[PDB]
């Protein structure tokens, strides 16, 4: 591809892949464990 | 707020903490601190050093004092001393100290210049209309007499855990959980929001408690339905993130402090149904009657009337015949609680040891 | 479907039947249709031996016409043999095909220009070349034939540069032929190719037969760096019934917004707190009746 | 009906009729499609 343009040849592909591209601790609420629910979004 | 209500760049912006040190190489910034390390008279990291040489030797020309009723005590009366500005802004909501040093901060930052109409901002829709209600809790004879025989000391909790303070806290949660308030009590001695915590089965924080379990108990208030009521310390009167709540209830507090029930206050002053038509924020200060509580709240309140607000007692609440729960009904009940708070106060030798 | 996809399809079928044999078009019509294939289905359905597919998909694989994947997967009975996967690759097809006419006329104009000089000289009893400039050298004293340095062979002429009209015949008949190509890519650059792959092919897949031996799903490796519409009818009844509902969450959002009994009261004056028409219209209606009478393998599942 | 997310490696589907409820028990290959 980087040479069909250099020729005047329009390529009609894309550029392929050979070109380059890109803690547990302690809990104190005892008497309550296992009722709270776990929030990891709002 | 630097980053987001104003154009401010992040490599003009700059943080002087303990996990944050980095310094903006821009001739002119912002660095966001605490008091603490500035004013610090112990013995500072050189990296901690070299960041307050150079806060010494940049002349600035504006200091922000956030909650400046800090500054007049002991070594942070040297923040304004050590760090050379021209202007210097005073921002807090509690402009009282009970010495009389929170009247040397004209020494310190300058003229009064704003007071706020608290009436005016909160009849435009500003901020909640918070109902001040202080509900009387009336004494056992054993308790009352326990109360008149041993030091003020021992004192304190036995008027923080008299039975009728038990019942009418559970009473006003019970209602109010019924009408989808969302409620956070207050209690600063940290026994009596354990055995809160035991009784009633609410979560509880202080202020050795781990901070993941802190994190998880304020989602677990702030999304979670069936969690409505979060016991709190006094961690929770200082400036820390909470979620938005309309229902207040003060148990306990340390003396007779104005600073602490305005403090308290501004959690609920920022309601997310301040636009709804007819809302009214709850503020109830649970009092234990004929002991110093009264004392205590009626100094404390001074701030707040002063203010405007209006503190309406309640003796009689509707509702105490015909609970469901009863904390501490039965009078041997009351005793074992009231005895309670009595009785509360080489590398080859070492693997041979 | 895509009508660049059938164009690019009959881009395909012609070069593979003008360029290449009768079982290059049997295997190449054969992933056209089908469009993602493995051996064992080439090898049902076109009756095909490994060896007879050999040359072909290594001459399909140089001129990469057929892209191969080499995936394996997990049968139920875990023989998983190295099963191929070929499919085709439309840019890098459309590619080598330009690539390759284009080399083909340019070295077919190369030939002309080698043939646009003279003829040159031969000498066949050594079989060597001789151009003109390099034939000036060798010439005899009597100034009549060429004559060779190792044989001492009177040189002939040769054939070449005579055949420049056959040579510009050739190129005339292969240019005819291939505007079909050249028309196609003309609507083929002027439109938007977009970049397929095994995963792209899985979405317009054919069955070659009924039971498969390599499995088409994808499986991911860890380590390789290679809505509903719904209507409410209401016959022009239950509106007061709607109504009836909203002024009762209204009425609800108001008590749960009152104020409570104890802020509006004051408490301090109570103790303290401690511990028939149906036969009247029958008739009407046979009275208007006389009276008109008168005047006339089991998964985990969601619901979605 | 009963659908796979697109964490399942074996994606399936499941019709469940109505009146013994009739089962009918679908496998396509591609995750578009499906
Ligand atoms: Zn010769």
């Amino acid at each position: 591809p980087r040479k069909l343009q250099d020729l005047g040849l329009k390529p009609a592909s894309v550029d392929p892949a050979t070109i380059k591209r890109q803690r547990k601790g302690k809990i104190t609420n005892t008497h309550m464990t296992g009722i709270l629910k776990d929030y990891s979004h709002r | 707020q630097f980053l987001q209500w104003c154009t401010l760049q992040p490599e003009n912006c700059a943080v002087f903490t303990s996990d944050n040190k980095e310094m903006f190489q821009t001739e002119s910034g912002l660095v966001v601190s605490t008091y603490s390390m500035v004013a610090n008279t112990r013995n500072r990291s050189h990296d901690s050093q070299k960041v307050m040489d150079f806060l010494t030797g940049r002349e600035w020309g504006f200091i922000i004092l956030d909650e400046v009723h800090v500054v007049p005590a002991a070594m942070f009366r040297r923040v304004v001393s050590t760090i050379a500005a021209h202007a210097k802004l005073g921002l807090t909501a509690t402009l009282v100290r009970e010495d009389d040093k929170i009247g040397d901060l004209n020494f310190l930052i300058g003229p009064k210049l704003y007071e706020a109409n608290w009436m005016e901002l909160s009849q435009k829709g500003h901020i909640a209309n918070v109902q001040c209600a202080e509900v009387w809790c009336p004494m056992t004879a054993e308790f009352y007499q326990e109360y008149l025989r041993e030091t003020a000391r021992k004192r304190m909790l036995l008027y923080i855990m008299n039975p009728t303070k038990f019942q009418a806290c559970q009473f006003l949660i019970q209602y109010h959980e019924r009408r989808g308030d969302k409620i956070i009590v207050f209690s600063d001695n940290v026994y009596a929001l354990q055995e809160y915590a035991l009784k009633m089965g609410k979560p509880f924080i202080y202020g050795s408690t781990p901070q993941q379990e802190r994190m998880n108990i304020l989602q677990n208030f702030q999304y979670n339905d069936q969690i409505n009521t979060i016991f709190l310390s006094k961690v929770g009167d200082t400036s820390i993130d909470l979620p938005e709540a309309t229902c207040l209830i003060q148990i306990s507090s340390h003396y007779g402090s104005r600073r602490q029930e305005a403090q308290r206050l501004g959690r609920i002053l920022r309601a997310k149904r301040r636009n709804d038509e007819g809302f009214n924020a709850f503020f109830y200060s649970l009092v234990s009657k004929d002991t110093q509580e009264m004392y205590y709240s009626t100094k404390r309140q001074a701030f707040l009337v002063d203010q405007g607000y209006a503190f309406k007692v309640i003796t009689h609440l509707h509702g105490m015949e015909n609970i469901p729960n009863l904390a501490y009904a039965s009078p041997r009940e009351r005793r074992e609680l009231l005895q309670e708070v009595l009785l509360k106060n080489h590398p080859l030798i070492r693997k041979m040891y | 479907d895509r009508p660049i996809d059938d164009i690019v399809k009959n881009l395909l079928k012609f070069v593979v039947r003008g360029f290449y044999g009768g079982s290059f078009v049997l295997v190449l019509d054969a992933i056209l249709f089908h469009s993602v294939l493995a051996e064992d289905d080439l090898k049902q359905l076109l009756s095909i031996n490994k060896t007879e597919l050999g040359p072909l998909i290594a001459r399909l694989r140089s001129d990469r016409l057929i892209s191969i994947h080499k995936q394996r997967e997990y049968p139920p009975n875990s023989k998983s043999v190295e099963r191929v996967y070929y499919y085709v690759k439309y840019p890098h097809a459309i590619d080598a095909i330009k690539w390759k006419v284009h080399q083909v006329v340019q070295r077919l104009k190369d030939d002309l220009d080698k043939n646009s000089e003279p003829n040159g000289y031969m000498c066949p009893i050594c079989l060597t070349k001789y151009t003109q400039l390099e034939a000036v050298q060798l010439l005899n004293f009597d100034r009549t034939e060429f004559l060779c340095s190792l044989c001492d062979e009177p040189l002939v002429e040769d054939d070449s540069g005579k055949k420049n009209k056959e040579k510009q015949d050739k190129l005339n008949r292969l240019m005819d032929q291939i505007q079909p190509i050249i028309d196609s890519l003309k609507k083929i650059d002027d439109s938007r190719i977009e970049e397929n792959t095994f995963e792209i092919a899985l979405a317009r897949l054919i069955p070659p037969q009924n039971q498969s031996h390599a499995a088409y799903t994808y499986n991911p490796k860890k380590g390789s760096t290679m809505a509903t519409l719904h209507i409410n009818i209401t016959t022009a009844s239950d509106e007061v019934a709607q109504r009836e509902l909203q002024e009762r969450q209204a009425e609800e959002k108001r008590k749960q917004n009152a104020v409570p009994e104890w802020h509006k009261q004051s408490t301090i004056g109570k103790t303290a707190l401690g511990r028939e028409e149906r036969e009247n219209e029958k008739t009407l209606n046979d009275y208007y009746a006389a009276l008109a009478k008168k005047q006339a393998l089991e998964d985990e599942f969601e619901d979605v | 009906l009963q659908a796979t997310p697109a964490s399942s490696e074996k994606m399936m589907l499941r019709l469940i009729g109505k009146v013994k409820p009739q089962r009918h028990m679908f496998s396509f290959n591609n995750r578009t499609v499906m």
